[PDB]
């Protein structure tokens, strides 16, 4: 299972 | 707050030219990261694209892949080349590009497999962003990657896919085509 994060989630983490 | 692991481990390099160093000796590895948290920490602790001095470049590559043509994963590959326009924010372009790569936000496993790394090159005559791919002849995958890059970076101008062979033979200062274009 490839680990995928969209930009919305990544930015929320930022 | 357990860290969020990435699909891949990545390494981040600065290219800084000094006299009498070979090209590859001007590269230095400033971080290796494998979590969303450490990805963002690298960016917060290194120079922003909009602040970088001309000719000092940023390379982000899957950790097992050296950021140079000579790597087995790069030697038969090619890059999507993006010519930055005056109106574009290079901070946005770089951040969106790296998010797309480290988040592996491609439709298919196969596209992710093609990915080697990304490069930011600030230049007086016009800056360049690139994504390096492992092959030069997986047309369908290469094209879907190019299409996704344009979407995520909100690019209007044509982007160019240039095999390593063409990159090697390119003359510094020549004014732009590709094996594929979109
Ligand atoms: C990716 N790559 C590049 N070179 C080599 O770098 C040159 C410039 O590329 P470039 O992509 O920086 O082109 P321009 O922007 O036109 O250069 P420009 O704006 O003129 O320069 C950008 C920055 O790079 C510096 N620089 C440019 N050419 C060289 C070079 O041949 N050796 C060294 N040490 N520094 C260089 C320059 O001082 C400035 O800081 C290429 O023609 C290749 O010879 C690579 N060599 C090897 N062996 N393996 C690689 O993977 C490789």
């Amino acid at each position: 299972g490839r680990i995928i994060y969209d930009r919305k989630f990544l930015m929320e983490c930022r | 707050e357990f860290p969020h692991p990435l699909q891949d481990s990545w390494s981040y390099y600065l290219f800084q030219f000094r006299k009498a160093l070979d090209w590859d000796e001007c590269l230095e590895k400033v971080a290796t990261f494998s979590t969303i948290e450490d990805f963002w920490s690298v960016l917060t602790h290194t120079v922003r694209p909009r602040e970088i001095t001309y000719g000092k470049d940023l390379y982000m590559f899957k950790s097992d892949i050296m950021p140079k043509w000579e790597d087995p994963k790069n030697e038969n590959g090619g890059r999507w080349l993006i010519n930055v326009t005056a109106r574009q924010d290079v901070d946005f372009l770089w951040d969106e590009l790296l998010m797309l790569l480290i988040g592996s936000d491609w439709d298919t496993d196969e596209e992710d497999r093609q990915i080697c790394g990304a490069v930011f090159q600030p230049r007086s005559r016009g800056s360049k962003l690139s994504v390096w791919l492992t092959s030069d002849n997986e047309e369908e995958t290469i094209l879907s990657i190019g299409r996704r890059i344009k979407e995520r970076l909100e690019l209007e101008d044509t982007i160019y896919f240039q095999p390593v062979s063409d990159q090697r033979s390119q003359t510094r200062g020549s004014d732009c085509t590709g094996k594929y274009e979109i």
